[PDB]
RNA sequence: CGCUGAAAGCAUCUAAGCGGGAAGCCCGCCCCAAGAUGAGGCCUCCCACGGCAGCCGGUAAGGACCCGGGAAGACCA
RNA sequence: CGAUGUCGGCUCGUCGCAUCCUGGGGCUGAAGAAGGUCCCAAGGGUUGGGCUGUUCGCCCAUUAAAGCGGCACGCGAGCUG
RNA sequence: AAGUCUGGGCUAAGUGGUAAAGGAUGUGGCGCCGCGAAGACAGCCAGCUGGUCGAGUGGCGCCGCGCCGAAAAUGAUCGGGGCUUAAGCCCAGCGCCGAAGCUGCGGGUCUGGG
């Protein structure tokens, strides 16, 4: 998981979801998984 | 003429079903009743309020996410002795304290203020031991 | 949960499988139940046990009353065991078989006014290199203007010992029912002649 | 573009009783209650159940599709019922039944014995296939995930507990 | 860290 | 980290709901503790005194004083 | 400035967490073992020596680890000097 | 001490009640194009075209209010309790409370006019 102030889509298959008051970015590629913070 | 000051009268007893009422908005009225500020002969330097019996305090109700976010706090005087207790848990363990803390913070500080708090009888569960006083059902 | 009153009698080692095993001998039996605490009456469950026979010349009327309502000889010591309800009217050492692990409570030896070194295992001061009358003193006890006070709980000199102490999970090495002895492996709070409580262990 | 207003076929013959905030779906395989938002109104038509929302704002739209599917899944549950299949891949790895219970031998120093909760039935055809079956779709799915959790698919080898229809994507070893 | 005295050592 | 699942026919651990998950948090262990003036509870004992929620006087059950001591202790306890 | 005693050590702690270890995680150019990197976590723990007044630092031998800070650069009506 | 006052609206963070670049399918309200009953977007059956689904769908910008970014040392807290169609925020009202200011009544002293 990456934890950043700037979470962005990295590849066309990335997906910005919002869960529990937090912006995540989940994806098929494990490297792309992000959490804001 | 000098302002009327009442001699000691028989204090009224009162019953309130806390069930489904919003914690704070009920506490306020209980406090007023405790101060006797509903009585036209109110006097600020003696206890002449009502006695207030509250039932179903375990079913007090509350808005927002306060059930898991509202923190009750206790400092013991010892290093690291700050205890934090959530609403949810207070209800789960000592539910009457929830409403008791609320009213207490809305009564005056000082000796009289402590005496008024004493006339507040609060119970979890529909019943109360004070049928002896036969307290008047109040809708609030 | 089960328990018994008793007095600490002394220490020895016995031999068991080519091993020396340190033991404390305890005289536990026999303890008559003189009251039972019940949820409908007392709100909790326990047994008030009596221990050691007393000269009726020394037992007063409110005390006599209590004993008689239980049909019991005047006893010197009255003490409860919680969540213990023996089928009998009398509790003896036989409720403990060897191999069981037990919890022993007694009154620790009193050191009276104890310095900070004995009490709290402080380091004290140097005995040379300029040390000035501080060889057994406790050092600093605080900070400065912030917080400008001393913590509740600050370890300081003061009375030490003569307090309730429980040591836990002691082995029952043997039991001699004909003499009301219990043999427990290791050390037990307090002096010989000291009253001790023996309960089945709370450890697992 | 819509789930909540798409009607729910009810097979002959399962019954759908409607109470405030819940619906009871009884059928050939058993019964199960579905809690429903007191804001949504579920309707009992002929051979069909429908769900209607009281406005077109966000919260009501969000409950709508949810409520419809909750009931649709309940319906299929008591008629066809649900199941999920688990493939066990890896050499020493195998599974077997012991009474109602399922015993995984999946490479630990011990075997794992999964007890089935109420409404759940275990099956072992081959020693390498397991079927978790029941009328509660969320419950079956749960237990299935549970079984899989015991020994997830390795990332390097085609070894472990797999979902049927789960693709074996692996990364190279040194 | 070594900083300089601001106050002398106390004399009789 | 998931199950079920819309808004968004797909997808989504979440918006309804439900699981898993730390030496950490609550209980559990040990010790203090009803001055907890919110001063609690049980067992047992005394008792229905003479004089004009008060006073004085003798008692009850009980306590203290004094004394012999004490792995209790600075005195006190 | 009609006085707020000043570095270092000792003794005694206590808090923070930007976590040295231990516990729990995600990603890894993660085969295993062992690392990296980020997240959660402050409950406990965080050794003995040589040199220097030293704080610090370097070195020896270990270790799960040999954490960084605040408390008048914590603490001289507590000692040292 | 005086409104749990009235009417319209936003906010779900206890935001209100302590901060920045910057990041975001948070929410509400404007605006602009792209596409589509010559059948679009999604799903399922093929090769950016096809087929049944039968509707809406995708991108850009602006406005309000919120979210993250947000770690520090004794015990916490918006002054406290407590507050969620509000006891928060925006717009518009009526009424009250509130000072040794203003008024009423009485008194003093100086100054000025009688
Ligand atoms: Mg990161
Ligand atoms: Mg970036
Ligand atoms: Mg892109
Ligand atoms: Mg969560
Ligand atoms: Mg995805
Ligand atoms: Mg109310
Ligand atoms: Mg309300
Ligand atoms: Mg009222
Ligand atoms: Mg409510
Ligand atoms: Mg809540
Ligand atoms: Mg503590
Ligand atoms: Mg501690
Ligand atoms: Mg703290
Ligand atoms: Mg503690
Ligand atoms: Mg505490
Ligand atoms: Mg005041
Ligand atoms: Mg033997
Ligand atoms: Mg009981
Ligand atoms: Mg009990
Ligand atoms: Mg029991
Ligand atoms: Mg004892
Ligand atoms: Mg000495
Ligand atoms: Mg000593
Ligand atoms: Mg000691
Ligand atoms: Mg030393
Ligand atoms: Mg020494
Ligand atoms: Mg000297
Ligand atoms: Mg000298
Ligand atoms: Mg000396
Ligand atoms: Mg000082
Ligand atoms: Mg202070
Ligand atoms: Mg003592
Ligand atoms: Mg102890
Ligand atoms: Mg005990
Ligand atoms: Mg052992
Ligand atoms: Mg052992
Ligand atoms: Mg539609
Ligand atoms: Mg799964
Ligand atoms: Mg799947
Ligand atoms: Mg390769
Ligand atoms: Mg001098
Ligand atoms: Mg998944
Ligand atoms: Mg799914
Ligand atoms: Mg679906
Ligand atoms: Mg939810
Ligand atoms: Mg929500
Ligand atoms: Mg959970
Ligand atoms: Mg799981
Ligand atoms: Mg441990
Ligand atoms: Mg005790
Ligand atoms: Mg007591
Ligand atoms: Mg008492
Ligand atoms: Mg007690
Ligand atoms: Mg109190
Ligand atoms: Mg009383
Ligand atoms: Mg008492
Ligand atoms: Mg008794
Ligand atoms: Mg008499
Ligand atoms: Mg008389
Ligand atoms: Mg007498
Ligand atoms: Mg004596
Ligand atoms: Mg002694
Ligand atoms: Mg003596
Ligand atoms: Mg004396
Ligand atoms: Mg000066
Ligand atoms: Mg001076
Ligand atoms: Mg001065
Ligand atoms: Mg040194
Ligand atoms: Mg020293
Ligand atoms: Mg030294
Ligand atoms: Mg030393
Ligand atoms: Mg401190
Ligand atoms: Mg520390
Ligand atoms: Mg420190
Ligand atoms: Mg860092
Ligand atoms: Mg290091
Ligand atoms: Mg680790
Ligand atoms: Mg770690
Ligand atoms: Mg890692
Ligand atoms: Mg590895
Ligand atoms: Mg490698
Ligand atoms: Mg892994
Ligand atoms: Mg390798
Ligand atoms: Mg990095
Ligand atoms: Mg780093
Ligand atoms: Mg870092
Ligand atoms: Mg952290
Ligand atoms: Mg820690
Ligand atoms: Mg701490
Ligand atoms: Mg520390
Ligand atoms: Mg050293
Ligand atoms: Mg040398
Ligand atoms: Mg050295
Ligand atoms: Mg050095
Ligand atoms: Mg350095
Ligand atoms: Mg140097
Ligand atoms: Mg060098
Ligand atoms: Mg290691
Ligand atoms: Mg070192
Ligand atoms: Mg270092
Ligand atoms: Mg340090
Ligand atoms: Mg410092
Ligand atoms: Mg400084
Ligand atoms: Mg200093
Ligand atoms: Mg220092
Ligand atoms: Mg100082
Ligand atoms: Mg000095
Ligand atoms: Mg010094
Ligand atoms: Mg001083
Ligand atoms: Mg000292
Ligand atoms: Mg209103
Ligand atoms: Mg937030
Ligand atoms: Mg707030
Ligand atoms: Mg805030
Ligand atoms: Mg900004
Ligand atoms: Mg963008
Ligand atoms: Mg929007
Ligand atoms: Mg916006
Ligand atoms: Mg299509
Ligand atoms: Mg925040
Ligand atoms: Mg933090
Ligand atoms: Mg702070
Ligand atoms: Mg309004
Ligand atoms: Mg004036
Ligand atoms: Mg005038
Ligand atoms: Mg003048
Ligand atoms: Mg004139
Ligand atoms: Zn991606």
């Amino acid at each position: 998981m990456k934890v950043r102030a700037s979470v962005k889509r990295i590849c066309d298959k990335c997906k910005v979801i919002r869960r529990h008051g937090r912006v995540y970015v989940i994806c098929e590629n494990p490297k792309h998984k992000q959490r804001q913070g | 003429m000098k302002t009327y000051v009442p001699k000691q009268v028989e204090p009224r007893w009162v019953l309130i079903d806390a069930e489904g009422k919003t914690l704070g908005r009920l506490a306020t009225k209980i406090a007023t009743l405790l101060r006797g500020k509903h009585r036209p002969d109110w006097t600020p330097n003696v206890a002449m309020g009502d006695f207030v019996v509250v039932v179903n305090a375990d079913k007090i109700r509350v808005t927002g996410k306060k059930l898991e976010q509202k923190i009750y706090t206790r400092y013991s005087g010892y290093p690291g002795g700050l205890k934090k207790i959530p609403l949810e848990k207070m209800l789960a363990t000592h539910p009457e304290r929830v409403l008791e803390h609320a009213v207490k913070g809305m009564l005056p500080k000082g000796p009289l203020g402590r005496r008024l708090f004493k006339r507040l009888k609060v119970y979890a569960g529909p019943d109360h031991p004070h049928q002896a006083q036969r307290p008047e059902k109040l809708e609030v | 949960m089960k328990g018994i009153l008793g007095v600490k009698v002394g220490m020895t080692r016995i031999f068991r499988d080519d091993r020396a095993v340190p033991v404390t001998v305890i005289l536990a039996g026999p303890c008559p139940v003189v009251q039972r605490r019940t949820p409908e009456k007392d709100g909790y469950t326990a047994v008030q046990l009596g221990f050691l026979p007393q000269n009726p010349k020394r037992v007063n009327r409110p005390l006599k009353g209590h004993f008689a309502k239980a049909g019991v000889e005047p006893v010197r010591i009255l003490r409860e065991i919680r969540d213990f309800n023996p089928e009998g009217d009398t509790v003896t050492v036989e409720i403990f078989k060897p191999g069981e692990r037990v919890d022993v409570t007694g009154t620790s030896k009193g050191r009276g006014f104890a310095g900070v070194m004995k009490r709290w295992n402080f380091a004290g001061g140097p005995d040379s290199h300029g040390a000035h009358k501080i060889h057994r003193h406790p050092g600093s006890i605080g900070n400065r203007k912030t917080p400008g006070r001393v913590y509740k709980g600050k370890k300081m000199a003061g009375h030490y010992g003569a307090e309730r102490v429980t040591v836990m999970n002691l082995e029952v090495v043997d039991v001699i029912p004909e003499e009301n002895l219990l043999l427990v492996k290791g050390a037990v709070p307090g002096p010989n002649g000291g009253l001790v409580i023996v309960r089945e262990t709370k450890k697992a | 573009s819509r789930i909540g207003r798409l009607p729910i076929p009810v097979p002959k013959g399962v019954s759908v009783e409607v109470a405030p905030g819940r619906v009871k779906v009884k059928g050939p395989k058993g019964e199960l209650e579905v809690p429903v938002s007191p804001e949504m109104r579920v309707v009992v038509e002929e051979g069909v159940v429908r769900v209607e929302r009281p406005s077109d704002e966000r919260r009501h739209k969000s409950l709508h599709g949810l409520t419809r599917t909750l009931i649709a899944n309940a319906v299929k549950g008591v008629s066809e019922g649900y199941s999920k299949e688990l493939l066990i891949k890896g050499i020493g790895y195998r599974a077997r039944l012991v009474g109602r219970a399922l015993e995984l031998t999946v490479g630990f120093s011990h075997p794992v014995v999964v007890e089935p909760p109420e409404g759940i039935t275990f099956e072992v055809p081959e020693p390498t296939r397991v079927r978790v079956s029941g009328i509660d779709k969320q419950k079956v799915g749960q237990v299935a995930a549970n079984i899989r959790a015991i020994r997830k698919p390795s990332a390097y080898h085609e070894k472990g507990i797999y979902y049927a229809g789960e693709p074996v994507r692996l990364k190279p070893g040194k | 860290v070594d900083k300089p005295d601001y106050r002398p050592r106390p004399r009789p």
